[PDB]
């Protein structure tokens, strides 16, 4: 049997196979408990498995496999692997590895690679010869990504808005400064959309930090591509082991050329944890912060470049402003400069209850002329000088009611001339 | 002290030079064997349980 | 071999090196790790080693040679050499040294000094014999950089605007007073390449603290010599490092009768960093700053002066205001009237998206008459009277349009005539 057969099914499924397998009553058991006991006795008849895990490794030496059921967590489904073969085969934190596994055997207690079959999708061979991510040169992006569908339904206006108020390109580093209850969840999902509609090429990767059930469900289910979330039920341990898994996958990932679109909300809540895990140092600042605390959540938001011969990572993280913290405060204020990408949204035309609500004057994109072609620049450059004397909430009505009228942008570039 | 000297280089610098390599050396490998000799003797020994 | 040659030379040039030396699969580990291994597998042949590196001192007594690299910090590369050679050859903090080195022995595992060969590009003579450098005597410049680089491309105005609104001098204290989102980089981008066009002698140097990795790769392909860098993968300890690092190394030139022009940016971010290592003094002022932590920075744009005898010590060091930070606020206050060069752009001019943006009566040279000749510095007066009573977007594109009909200053000067 294949270990991801057994991850797509929900439990209901789970329940009818064990069922199947003539075993006893399993409704109270965890879905991987409930895993675990059909791969045994699946094997009992004499078959070996079929698993898929992302690899991680502790001080200790030897690595597991996770899997994304429990967004990358300790479990009984999790495979067990020796330090020899890391060395080996070159395995490193991030590296997804897919081949033959067994289950514990005598003494036993958690599965075993047998095979690799799999590195990263790709063949050991050039797997094990894969270039380092720091030790690649960093670019700026010309590959447009196309953020319009097409379509011109009614919500698709909060994508076309963007493809004249912030550009988005492969590797950019973006941020978005938004306060609480403005829209933001629907704006990534529209974002998720978008970009899976436009590019269903670069594998899509979404990150849920912090967040409460409800959402890690709408999310899991309106994204289209496999997605990783955590929610509140555990400490900042969780956060911080699912922020090292996701950036190691998608370094590895860029490593072997991928193109990689990282969303991230909400980075202050990213902050929070690796403030809350790492022991103080003896100094503190304002806001009961420590100061090296941040290097984690800064290193996060730097590992966003665009490679040389192949291969992007994009980050589009979402920062929590407005929310009366002061500590909140001083994270935005580390994070004043630090991105090339500005989405700033405002509670005051969120009052007013009609979206999306761009900040136009306050976002933009630096070296923009890189991106996009020239004709578009020009007009972009018209659009930002007809939209800076006028205010915010009447500018965004106009620019709802100009692309009302109009579905794709050449419409309303050329009722622009 | 005032091992610096120099004068006619073609071979007086070569010679200066090889001695002073070799009096540097042995002053790393002695600073070697007490920087070894120290780490074993303040190393602590296992007891029991 | 040589280090430096090893230096220059990008990752898929140790790759195929160490395929030459018959080595394993190096594809996963540092460029420092491969040169490392290269180094290693050359001298298993019997061959000494040359190597190059800036000295750096901690109070343990020994030192370490860094490279440009990793922009001065620890690594495989860095050689280790004993106090014993500190105490012989007068060596110091910044002194660049070059000479012969042999891999680690058995038992060590950092490179050693064998044979000094040149000491900041210097027998070591004179190099013993240096004139320390705060016992030396400031005084002001005559010698004018020419910032004018005579093509009159489409962005050289930047550069020859300067010529008219800041004259640029050897061991000027300068400061630019910008809001984010400006085109400070561009900016500096030109006076760099202005400078080494024009003044090729002067070894050049640029500070890139607390940036993105893009903006460090552009500026190291793009500046007319060996550069420094600094991103925020580290916390405040890389950055104070690179600092020292940079200063005396400076410091060692400067006192070696060399003209060093050092540009940096931000000096904001530099505040902040020295603000989060140093412990509180028990004292702290409004914006969370303590008292004396402010005091290094103080001493690096301190650092600035004129040599008597021969050689300079320019500092061009960019500040960032408008981003909303009290904190930041209360830095420029610190830094209100410590230079005596102002750089003022201004975001009102710059969203109207001409560049440059200069501040022509905000900005300006104290004693500027020691700088120039007599009709170059009556004829700045007389441009100065002309665009004191015209406010600042006017008076912008008049300069704009006056030096786009023209290309050498002459022109323009015998135009206001
Ligand atoms: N494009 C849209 N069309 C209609 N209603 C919207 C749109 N965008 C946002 N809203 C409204 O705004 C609210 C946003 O809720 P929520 O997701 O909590 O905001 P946030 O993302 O800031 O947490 C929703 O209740 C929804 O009714
Ligand atoms: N003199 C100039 N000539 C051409 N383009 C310019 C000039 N000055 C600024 N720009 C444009 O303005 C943008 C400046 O953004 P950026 O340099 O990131 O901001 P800052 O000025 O704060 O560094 C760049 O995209 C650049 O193309
Ligand atoms: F999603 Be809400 F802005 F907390
Ligand atoms: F480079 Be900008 F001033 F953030
Ligand atoms: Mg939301
Ligand atoms: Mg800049």
């Amino acid at each position: 049997m294949n270990l991801t057969e057994l991850k797509n099914t929900p439990v209901s499924e789970l329940i009818t196979l064990g069922e199947n397998m003539g075993l006893e009553n399993l409704a109270r058991m965890r879905k991987q408990d409930i895993i675990f006991a059909i791969l045994k006795q699946h094997a009992k008849s004499g078959e070996d498995i079929f698993g898929d895990g992302v690899l991680e490794i502790l001080q200790d030496g030897f690595g597991f496999l996770r899997s994304a059921d429990s967004s990358y967590l300790a479990g009984p489904d999790d495979i067990y692997v020796s330090p020899s073969q890391i060395r080996r085969f070159n395995l490193r934190t991030g590296d997804t590895i897919s081949g033959k596994i067994r289950p514990p055997k005598e003494g036993e207690r958690y599965f075993a690679l047998l095979k690799v079959n799999e590195v990263n999708f790709d063949k050991p061979e050039n797997a094990r010869n894969k270039i380092l991510f720091e030790n690649l040169t960093p670019l700026h992006a010309n590959s447009r990504l196309r953020m319009e569908r097409g379509n011109g339904s009614t919500e698709d206006l909060t994508a076309r808005v963007l493809d004249l108020a912030s550009p988005i390109g492969r590797g950019q580093r973006g941020l978005i400064v938004a306060p609480p209850k403005a829209g933001k969840t629907m704006l990534l999902q529209n974002i998720a959309q978008s970009i899976a509609y436009n590019h269903p090429d670069c594998v899509l990767m979404v990150l849920l930090i912090d967040e409460r059930p409800e959402e890690v469900t709408e999310m899991q289910r309106l994204v289209k591509g496999e997605v990783v979330a955590s929610t509140f039920d555990e400490p900042a341990s969780r956060h911080v082991q699912v922020a090292e898994m996701v950036i190691e996958k998608a370094k590895r990932l860029v490593e072997h050329k991928k193109d990689v679109i990282i969303l991230l909300d909400s980075i202050t809540r990213l902050a929070r944890a690796y403030n809350t895990v790492v022991p103080a140092s003896g100094k503190v600042l304002t806001g009961g912060v420590d100061a090296n605390a941040l290097h984690r959540p800064k290193r996060f938001f730097g590992a966003a470049r665009n490679v040389e011969e192949g291969g992007s990572l994009t980050i589009i993280a979402t920062a929590l402003i407005d929310t009366g913290s002061k500590m909140d405060e001083v994270i935005y204020e580390e994070f004043k400069g630090t991105g090339n990408m500005e989405l700033h949204l405002s509670r005051k035309i969120a009052e007013k209850r009609v979206f999306p609500a761009i900040d136009y004057n306050r976002s933009g994109t630096r070296k923009e002329e890189l991106l996009t072609t020239q004709e578009e620049l020009q007009k972009m450059w018209i659009l930002r000088k007809i939209i800076h004397p006028m205010g915010e909430i009447d500018a965004m009505e106009f620019l709802i009611n100009k692309l009302a009228m109009t579905k794709t942008n050449d419409d309303f570039f050329e009722m622009m001339k | 002290r005032w091992l610096e000297l120099g004068l006619t280089d073609e071979e007086k610098q070569n010679q200066l030079e090889q001695l002073a390599e070799q009096y540097d050396e042995l002053k790393h490998e002695f600073e070697k064997k007490l920087e070894a000799k120290r780490r074993k003797i303040t190393q602590g020994d296992d007891l029991a349980p």
